[PDB]
RNA sequence: UCUGGGUCGGGGUUUCGUACGUAGCAGAGCAGCUCCCUCGCUGCGAUCUAUUGAAAGUCAGCCCUCGACACAAGGGUUUGU
RNA sequence: AGAUCUUGGUGGUAGUAGCAAAUAUUCAAACGAGAACUUUGAAGGCCGAAGUGGAGAAGGGUUCCAUGUGAACAGCAGUUGA
């Protein structure tokens, strides 16, 4: 249903921000039991939340 | 069936078209429109402009 | 109708016929193509279809 | 082992955007 | 048929002229549902993302002149709905838009 | 209706000004390769030339199509000397 | 019956003025009776390190954090919330 609370789990657990956490669309419900830093490490290492990759500031231009 | 005129660019200007520049040094042209007469104005050499005829003619 | 004004035959000498949606220049589509010659769109049709 | 049928889908679960972002690496369930 | 399929060419241009820069781009999406309910006839017309991503991908002000879609009506027995049947509109990448009809496509 | 009107496509007009790519013993030159060549070829190089009045837009309140496609005898509210 | 009387209540105005400072939203899905506003994903944007970022002092005082509700409040709405 809602998943700010694992959201904000997500990126604490990854040492990220916001901005880098994903939650599976699919898999909604899985990560809504996830109420705890513990069951979301667990959803990192299975796959069901990635950290996505730094948006690209490329100095080739600069360079 | 008056006169019949050629621009800046070449082109034939039926009357009751374009304008009519008289400089003061006595010498009077004759241009199609506002494209034609600027390009004249800011000195632009009708040899360089790919779609005026003195450029089809030269190349 | 009275005054000179009126009452004064008219005899025309030319019609233009350049294109109103722009600042059209050639009376006639034959004017046109006589100018310009054969372009891009005409060479395809001449060799597609011969 | 990959055989078409598994091949064509897993071509869409992969993509988990437009060009230029990075694909899935995996979806494992473990209970 | 009814589960019929189509492949059409959209003016979005035509449809988009006039409006202000802030709003062309969700005028265009506003303008393509507002086609698909109209070459369908169908209330519930279900944009494709990629499709969204398409009319977006030059921002918000210039907007693609021409887009080719492909309306589907398929089937909506999944669920209780007044609609029984919906247009999913979808995006047909074309390199030349030139002498393109709008030509039934079998499945 | 002896159909109609739309959406595309085509043609016309028109706007700007000659697209991408490819080719050139074109190009200020520069950096390499010479048993070599007896006068050369390999790269980088704004730009120039041809392809190319080309490319692109063009009614949304421009003109004409008869080409393609689907759609249109359907809905609701009322009205009597 | 009056005191620009006191207190309380109610009208027209009037479904009117207005809900216009700081560029901007869109597609799909989920839960849900109900989605312009919630959550996720995909886009397009903004702040642009003298920030719309991360932390404090004063001041607040429990607003912090989970779960639940949808009466009233959040000048539209809300499945959301200080
Ligand atoms: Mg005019
Ligand atoms: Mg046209
Ligand atoms: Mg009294
Ligand atoms: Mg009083
Ligand atoms: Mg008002
Ligand atoms: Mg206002
Ligand atoms: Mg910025
Ligand atoms: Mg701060
Ligand atoms: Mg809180
Ligand atoms: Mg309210």
């Amino acid at each position: 249903s809602m998943l700010r609370l694992q959201k904000r789990l997500a990126s604490s657990v990854l040492r990220c921000g916001k901005k880098k956490v994903w939650l599976d669309p699919n898999e909604t419900n899985e990560i809504a039991n996830a109420n705890s830093r513990q069951q979301i490490r667990k959803l990192i290492k299975d796959g069901l939340i990635i950290r996505k990759p730094v948006t690209v500031h490329s100095r080739a231009r600069c360079r | 069936m008056k006169v019949e005129l050629c621009s800046f660019s070449g082109y034939k200007i039926y009357p009751g078209h374009g304008r009519r520049y008289a400089r003061t040094d006595g010498k009077v042209f004759q241009f199609l429109n506002a494209k034609c007469e600027s390009a004249f104005l800011s000195k632009r050499n009708p040899r360089q402009i790919n779609w005026t005829v003195l450029y089809r003619r030269k190349h | 109708q009275t005054k000179r004004r009126a009452l004064e035959k008219i005899d025309l000498k030319f019609i233009d016929t350049t294109s109103k949606f722009g600042h059209g220049r050639f009376q006639t589509m034959e004017e046109k193509k006589a100018f310009m010659g054969p372009l891009k769109k005409d060479r395809i049709a001449k060799e597609e279809g011969a | 082992i990959m055989n078409q049928e598994k091949l064509a889908k897993l071509q869409a679960q992969v993509r988990i955007g437009g060009k230029g972002t990075a694909r899935r690496k995996k979806k494992v369930v473990h209970r | 048929n009814e589960v019929v399929t189509r492949e059409y060419t959209i003016n979005i241009h035509k449809r988009i002229h006039g409006v202000g820069f802030k709003k062309r781009a969700p005028r265009a999406l506003k303008e393509i549902r507002k086609f698909a309910m109209k070459e369908m006839g169908t209330p519930d017309v279900r944009i494709d993302t990629r499709l969204n991503k398409a009319v977006w991908a030059k921002g918000i002000r210039n907007v693609p002149y021409r887009i080719r879609v492909r309306l589907s009506r398929k089937r909506n027995e999944d669920e209780d709905s007044p609609n029984k049947l919906y247009t999913l509109v979808t995006y047909v990448p074309v390199t030349t838009f030139k002498n393109l009809q709008t030509v039934n496509v079998d499945e």
